[PDB]
RNA sequence: AGGCGGCCCCCUGGACGAAGACUGACGCUCAGGUGCGAAAGCGUGGGGAGCAAACAGGAUUAGAUACCCUGGUAGUCCACGCCGUAAACGAUGUCGACUUGGAGGUUGUGCCCUUGAGGCGUGGCUUCCGGAGCUAACGCGUUAAGUCGACCGCCUGGGGA
């Protein structure tokens, strides 16, 4: 099974669905057979400049070992959920969690 | 294309075992396999002309192997073809 | 370079009005110079690295 | 970008720093590219003419 | 009029000629003069003592406001943006740092061709 | 191969670094035949920033249907075909064998206390100098323009063409 890179923000004033948010998504994971590798809330985070408005955000990220549906269908959230502007995935090359 | 657990399913049946992939059976399932699925990717489209031609060495690759099975054994030669349904 | 999440480090390879330096003066192997792009111009809508001081 | 205003600084301190500042790239140098047409043909020769100048 | 004390001077200096403009913060320009339309007409335009002198009528009619800072505009290569700035030397301004402010077209419109002169 | 460079997923595809099994000549070449196929243009449905043919205006000139300057149609961007041609060049057919050298790079990979970015092998590609050799020379010159094996392709003064 490919593994991938998952990372969005919340926006900041987004701050508490993160708890709602990522359970979801642990659900997301744990129901098709993959599991997760690294789960850490980086906390709101400053922006150099706004994206059409504000500075700084809320950032989340969490790896992921499950399919490309699970992998596909949670980036259908991402799209349709304005409070997760951005996440993009990057590379398996096996599973990691370390460094900061 | 095809995945890995696709392509495990091909080797299996059409080898002896799961083990005979280089089994011409094994290759041209592996091919009539894919040829549908790009067939189903082509189907929409119409516009991934150059994958298309990753769509026709499939095809003639098709036609090759099943040529090649015709002299070494019809009477398994026979088995494939209908085994993968192509020709009239 | 690595991801677009650090932007601290991402920031040595922007000038001061967001254009992205030259990797040549920068250094940085051939490919790790792709890795900051990647982080930049997509990961822009993430708000990493500035456009420029004009607002 | 802000080319801000200190306290007690001569204008002609940062005349030196003024063109500094954008000969790193070259606004209308830039402009340069823009001002007529040119076929792409052109640039990569002119990556051609230009990289063969650029062997010492 | 109104008194400011924080104005901008936006150089704009082309090829043929080193036009700056005053204005406020929020971009409101004030004033703005050129080195060609300050005297020097085709070639002498684009000279830099012609963005010089650009500096001196367009260092004018803006401290009217009683501007005491100015934050400052780059612009392209040429006869100005060096000359004008060391005229806005003469009277006596204050600038912390200057920061380039060039469009980078990341591979837009396709190029120009060079004059067959 | 043309040709391929902002970022991410599907798939591909090709390519090379270390051992272990597999079958055994199952190989190379290809008339005909079969696919692809740089750029422009056109057909057809859209789009439409730059612009820029054609074409309008202003300058030089004796004259300037141009160069110099303002416009400017097509088109250049998303969908289906055609057209299949170009300095598509390393002006260097294809596959397999032999051969002083020199010096780098990059890319695997063992080795070596990395005792440190290093030292010592094992592959690939590639960059510059060059023995021999050979060439009309020009230069090439272990990726051969030096020494051999198979297939295919091609030329017979100039113009006309």
């Amino acid at each position: 099974m490919r593994h991938y890179e998952i990372v969005f923000m919340v926006h900041p004033d987004q701050s508490e669905q993160v708890p709602g948010m990522i359970e979801r998504y642990t659900a997301a994971i744990t129901g098709a057979e993959g599991k997760i590798h690294r789960l850490e809330d980086w906390g709101r985070r400053q922006l150099a400049y706004p994206i059409n408005k504000l500075h700084k955000a809320h950032y989340v990220l969490m790896n992921v070992e499950a399919p490309q549906e699970v992998i596909d269908e949670l980036e259908t959230t991402f799209r349709f959920n304005d409070a997760v502007i951005r996440s993009m995935v990057m590379r398996t090359k096996h599973a990691v969690t370390e460094a900061s | 294309s095809l995945s890995t657990e696709a392509t495990a399913k091909i080797v299996s049946e059409f080898g002896r075992d799961a083990n005979d992939t280089g089994s011409t059976e094994v290759q041209v399932a592996l091919l009539t396999a894919q040829i549908n699925h790009l067939q189903g990717h082509f189907a929409e489209h119409k516009k991934d002309h150059h994958s298309r031609r990753g769509l026709l060495r499939m095809v003639s690759q098709r036609r090759k192997l099943l040529d090649y099975l015709k002299r070494k054994d019809v009477a398994r030669y026979t088995q494939l073809i209908e085994r993968l349904g192509l020709r009239r | 370079e690595i991801d677009y999440k650090d932007i601290a480090t991402l920031k040595n390879y922007i000038t001061e009005s967001g254009k992205i330096v030259p990797s040549r003066i920068t250094g940085t192997r051939a490919k790790y110079q792709r890795q900051l792009a990647r982080a930049i111009k997509r990961a822009r809508y993430l708000s990493l690295l500035p456009y420029t001081d004009r607002h | 970008p802000v080319i801000k205003v200190r306290e007690n600084e001569p204008f002609d301190v940062a005349l030196r720093r003024f063109k500094r500042s954008c000969e790193k790239a070259g606004v209308l140098a830039e402009v340069r590219r823009r001002e007529f047409y040119e076929k792409p043909t052109t640039e990569r020769k002119r990556a051609k003419a230009s990289a063969v100048k650029r062997h010492a | 009029r109104k008194q400011v004390s924080d104005g901008v001077a936006h150089i704009h200096a082309s090829f043929n000629n080193t036009i700056v403009t005053i204005t406020d913060r929020q971009g409101n320009a004030l004033g703005w003069a050129t080195a060609g339309g300050s005297g020097f007409r085709g070639s002498r335009k684009s000279t830099p003592f012609a963005a010089q002198v650009a500096a001196e009528r367009c260092a004018d009619a803006v401290k009217e406001y009683g501007i005491k800072n100015l934050e400052v505009m780059v612009k392209g290569p040429g006869p100005g943006r060096e000359s004008t700035i060391r005229a806005l030397n003469a009277a006596g301004f204050r600038i912390t740092n200057i920061t380039d402010v060039t469009p980078i077209p990341h591979n837009g419109c396709r190029p120009p061709k060079k004059r067959r002169v």
